[PDB]
RNA sequence: UAUCAACUUUCGAUGGUAGGUCCGUCGCCUACCAUGGUGACCACGGGUGACGGGGAAUCAGGGUUCGAUUCCGGAGAGGGAGCCUGAGAAACGGCUACCACAUCCAAGGAAGGCAGCAGGCGCGCAAAUUACCCAUUUCCGACACGGAGAGGUAGUGACGAAAAAUAACAAUUUGGAAUGAGUGCAUCCCAAACCCAUGGGCGAGGACCCAUUGGAGGGCAAGUCUGGUGCCAGCAGCCGCGGUAAUUCCAGCUCCAAUAGCGUAUGCUAACGUUGCUGCAGUUAAAAAGCUCGUAGUUGGAUCUCUUUACUUUGAAAAAAUUAGAGUGUUCAAGGCAGGGCCCCCCAUUGAAUACCCCAGCUAGGAAUAAUGGAAUAGGACCCCGGGGCCAUGAUCGAGAGGGACGGCCGGGGGCAUUCGUAUUGCGCCGCUAGAGGUGAAAUUCUUGGACCGGCGCAAGACGGACCGGAGCGAAAGCGUUUGCCAAGAACGUUUUCAUUAAUCAAGAACGAAAGUCGGAGGUUCGAAGACGAUCAGAUACCGUCGUAGUUCCGACCGUAAACGAUGCCGACCCGCGAUCCGGCGGCGUUUGACCCGCCGGGCAGCGUUGCGGGAAACCACGAGUCUCUGGGCUCCGGGGGGAGUAUGGUUGCAAAGCUGAAACUUAAAGGAAUUGACGGAAGGGCACCACCAGGAGUG
RNA sequence: AAGACGAUCGAACUCGGUCGUUUAGAGGAAGUAAAAGUCGUAACAAGGUUUCCGUAGGUGAACCUGCGGAAGGAUCAUUA
């Protein structure tokens, strides 16, 4: 049966998508049906900012952050923690998780 | 729908109720003659020739006022071609592509665009064949078609 | 959709015409095949001489030794396997002797817990089998 | 692209009846349709319909007293005489007390009574109940 | 897998017709 | 029946001329000439358990099947061929041959055709008596007379059909009372006999003058009855019954649709709307060709007193029988076409009819629908008198169809050439050091021949990230770095132009991801194959190192994908809202088109209601709605699951294989959706010193 | 009258071509039905390497892998 009404990707209108290369598997997953996740984080974690703080030789110095763009296949996705399997009526709910 | 394409477009003319002209149009039956004569002459297709008279002289429908439309004036004077205009821009288009393929060979969607060009102008002849406006021995030759341009 | 046009009987009829092909009942009926393949030839009995008495093993989940007969028709010289209907009529079959045998129950098809036996001895030696099971012509 | 007017208008008709609709537009217009519409309205089961006189195909919008259960057309219009005439009524019709079969036969639009009496028949158009 | 079913039985079709050729 | 697509003639195939021939026409034949005739509207070829029809069976309607079979027509007399006679035969219950078969011979010869009536053999599942007679019915001749196995009658006959016993009236078991079936005489009947039918006579109380056939678990009306048989024997069309308390089987009783019939096998019909024209299905159960073009075929926008076709009505025709069916008490009925009553009249010189007979042709109306068609260089309609006059002098459009022009565009549409960005990999130099690669762990491998790592670099080949979205474009496959070149496309704009030029489409064709194939270049990375390292009981794998083909480009092939929206195209109708895409339109503003509020037209989609519908449900407004209230048009395609996309044939290809495509046989399920449990090596939450943390005892 | 030339119709026979149809065959290779015996675990829960399609190669065996797909996936969702 037809779980889900786009087929799990967001392919409407088209026949075909560029594929890309997955992050921690390395599976080639369609553009449409990747796993996007756009992690920003700190160069330094914030257990150590205060050692890099007092050790900068400058007064006021922002560390910048790591800006990076993961893609997921759905069978990493869920081993990850990424995503979860919801429930029926839950998989409807398109609004990003707060 | 279009004949040859997707797409169930609605875009054309709408005649009012009005089967009259306008007071304010001061072209007389036979003035508006003339500017197709002198435009006719000048090598302008008859669906240029209302398009110059509607944008800058004013003309609604010349077959409210005359008893016939451009077509039937042009052919009882002898001033328009024996081929309509419409199929001569469907040859028109047809050189342009074979010229295009000749240049250009891996080009598959002007090769399929070909087949779609060459079969409205074989419908269209179907149906000049039947309606005695070409001659029967008529027949549209991808070789010699380039000089009809 | 179905063409309705006022001058479609030749496409409806064409159409049926090679569908039919496509049912199992009416393909086995209108073929050379399932007639020549039919050890009786379109008929509803057939003698036979009695070759050999063999007792095929009913399948799972039953467990019964039916008892049926190798018979070669008579009329084409093939050779089938006759199912011995009553109980301890096996006995009651004569070694190399005329068996008027017919039909068992489904046309071409194998009744019940019986593997592939398709066919049932009615009479034995020119008199009836039901008559040997209720003691009457004695033969 | 519409192989048929006749259609079209019935099936305008049809759905706008069970929408629970006062008024129905049909866009084209056609002398079959206007005296098809007259045998409905002669026996009760339209209103009063107005024909959009322009100088084209026609438009018509019909006055719906919902007293209609469903209106249709039989495509192609089979030839019907007066001996099959029977054979229609029992597949067309709800019952043998109301319902009629629109035919055209020589003497213009009818329904299946009025061509009955005049001992007449003709091309089936539809039916209405 | 019914893909290995077309694999094994375009696998015997081809040895059916080499079979079948060296009777020419 | 296309796994028969082209066919017919170097001997007639089509037509033309003349002639021959025959009763007569004709390529019927001959001769001279033409290159014709038929064909996707299915010719030709093949098959038929094919004589055709009238009809039969079954059917609500629509249909399906059957028709050797007594009537009609045709065909044949073992297979052919050729003749005689006659008005009529290519006759065979007449000949002449050959072929097949076979009889009598004295061995020289002669004589044979039961698919006529009986009968025999054979064949088989399958089918009567070497019977009696020209009376009916009629037929043949010289005919009142004679002849008829044509026919009539009887025997055999459970093909089948119509009537109709095995009691009844009583009693609480015995009384008569009523009648044949059977059994024996006349008469009738019959050409004689025979079955009857009739008159009396002889004729039943366990009225023994006796009814069986499948059943009794369910479907499906009838017993947890009785006993043994114990996964054995068996029962069972299907599901299923037996592994020592069987409602199934092996038997009794009893009971049940029954019934002089009843089971079984097979064909066929309904059941079956599981062949669907009426009337089915193709999102997920079997299924819309990957996509588009395209002829034949099929169906085609609106517009005319409210030239010929198709269509409807009427009559003759549209054999009889049969059927429907008026009429008639064959004792009734199946049937028959014949008879109730008054002493030679009386159903008014007793009957008595009809319908149906599809289709086609024929006969007499109507003019709705759908075609067709009369005037555009008017050889125009009429009147004049080959010149004029005369007419309202002759062209409907402007599709909520389409083509094209044109304007501003728009877009990953496509071809080709350039620009750029790195990264991976390879190499050189500079600098420091011993491990590095990689893995869950390990090892292969690279390493004081400087690996790995850092910089400056260099070279080659792929790729074109993030922007990039449930956004666009294209018929689909598919398409996103810059710039340039090249010719297309939708939508929108339009009082432009063309004026039904259409839609869908067997046959045919373009294109068609990837892998593969042939021929070159280039081979970075990846990487079929392959080697090796690890793991395991075993890995010919996943993991790791390395690497061929391949992956990249160029041309010719291959035409296959879960080519999917698992959902054909066109058209109408049928909900709402907020967004989004292109174009157009009009409105406070902000900003030098951008943003804001709307609206009209298509495009990808979404949400809500489907509890205005649909569906098995999941779900469906790119309808999967307007479907028993069933018919808008068209194409393709499905008919339980397997066998099997196999075999074979044709065909395409270099090959791999593509297209087309079976059967035997096997099977009672396969499958779809949904639900409750269980389980997961899935996720989340929560709980207990038989968990840990913190320790404390003790075990080992 | 027998008989004979020639023409014509033409059975039939001896050889061939073609079509239809019916059958033998050493051997080879499948299908189905049995018992499910051996081997391993391919699939069904993350079936323990997600499944599956097309294609190709390879492998005792189910299968493995590459390339391009599809969700019938364990993702209808992942943030300026
Ligand atoms: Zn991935």
């Amino acid at each position: 049966t037809k779980k889900r009404r786009n087929n799990g990707r967001a392919k409407k209108g088209r026949g075909h998508v560029q594929p890309i290369r997955c992050t921690n598997c390395a599976r080639c997953v369609p553009k449409d049906k990747a796993i996007k996740k756009f992690v920003i984080r700190n160069i330094v974690e914030a257990a150590a900012v205060r050692d890099i703080s007092e050790a900068s030789v400058f007064d006021s110095y922002v560390l910048p952050k790591l800006y990076v763009k993961l893609h997921y296949c759905v069978s990493c996705a869920i081993h990850s923690k990424v995503v979860r399997n919801r429930s029926r009526e839950a998989r409807k709910d398109r609004t990003p998780p707060p | 729908g279009r004949m040859h394409a997707p797409g169930k477009g609605l875009s054309q003319s709408a005649l009012p109720y009005r089967r009259s002209v306008p007071t304010w149009l001061k072209l007389t039956s036979d003035d508006v003659k003339e500017q197709i004569f002198k435009l006719a002459k000048k090598g302008l297709t008859p669906s240029q020739i209302g398009v110059i008279l509607r944008d800058s002289h004013g003309v609604a429908q010349v077959r409210f006022v005359t008893g016939n439309k451009i077509l039937r004036i042009l052919k009882s004077k002898g001033l328009a071609p024996d081929l309509p205009e419409d199929l001569y821009h469907l040859i028109k288009k047809a050189v342009a592509v074979r010229k295009h393929l000749e240049r250009n060979r891996k080009d598959k969607d002007a090769k399929f665009r070909l087949i779609l060009v060459e079969s409205r102008i074989h419908r269209l002849a179907r149906y000049y064949k039947t309606r005695r406006v070409l001659a029967p021995n008529w027949k549209y030759e991808s070789s010699t078609a380039s000089a009809l341009v | 959709g179905k063409c309705r046009g006022l001058r479609t009987a030749r496409k409806l009829r064409n159409h049926r015409r090679e569908q039919k092909w496509h049912d199992k009942q009416y393909k086995k009926a209108h073929l050379g095949t399932a007639l020549k393949a039919n050890p009786f030839g379109g008929a509803s009995h057939a003698k036979g001489i009695v070759l050999e008495k063999v007792g095929v093993e009913a399948k799972q989940p039953n467990s019964a030794i039916r008892k049926c007969v190798r018979v070669q028709l008579i009329k084409n010289g093939k050779k089938i396997t006759a199912f011995v209907p009553n109980d301890g009529c096996l006995n009651f079959i004569e070694e190399n002797d005329e068996v008027l045998v017919a039909g068992f129950g489904r046309k071409g098809h194998a009744v019940g817990d019986i593997p592939g036996v398709r066919f049932k001895v009615v009479k034995v030696a020119n008199v009836s089998l039901l008559a040997l099971y209720k003691g009457k012509k004695e033969r | 692209v519409r192989m048929n007017v006749l259609a079209d208008a019935l099936k305008s008709i049809n759905n706008a009846e069970k929408r629970g609709k006062r008024q129905v537009l049909l866009r084209p217009c056609s002398k079959v349709i206007v005296r098809f519409l007259t045998v409905m309205m002669k026996h009760g089961y339209i209103g009063e319909f107005e024909i959009i006189d322009d100088h084209r195909a026609g438009k018509i919008v019909v006055n719906l007293t919902g007293r209609l259960n469903k209106c249709g057309v039989i495509s192609p219009r089979f030839d019907v005489q007066l001996k099959d005439l029977e054979k229609w009524q029992n597949n067309l019709l709800p019952s043998r007390q109301f319902g009629f079969i629109v035919l055209t036969t020589s003497a213009g639009i009818m329904d299946h009574e009025e061509a009955r009496r005049k001992h007449t028949g003709g091309k089936i158009l539809g039916f209405f109940f | 897998r019914a893909k290995w079913r077309k694999k094994r039985m375009r696998r015997l079709k081809r040895k059916r017709r080499k079979m079948r050729q060296r009777s020419k």
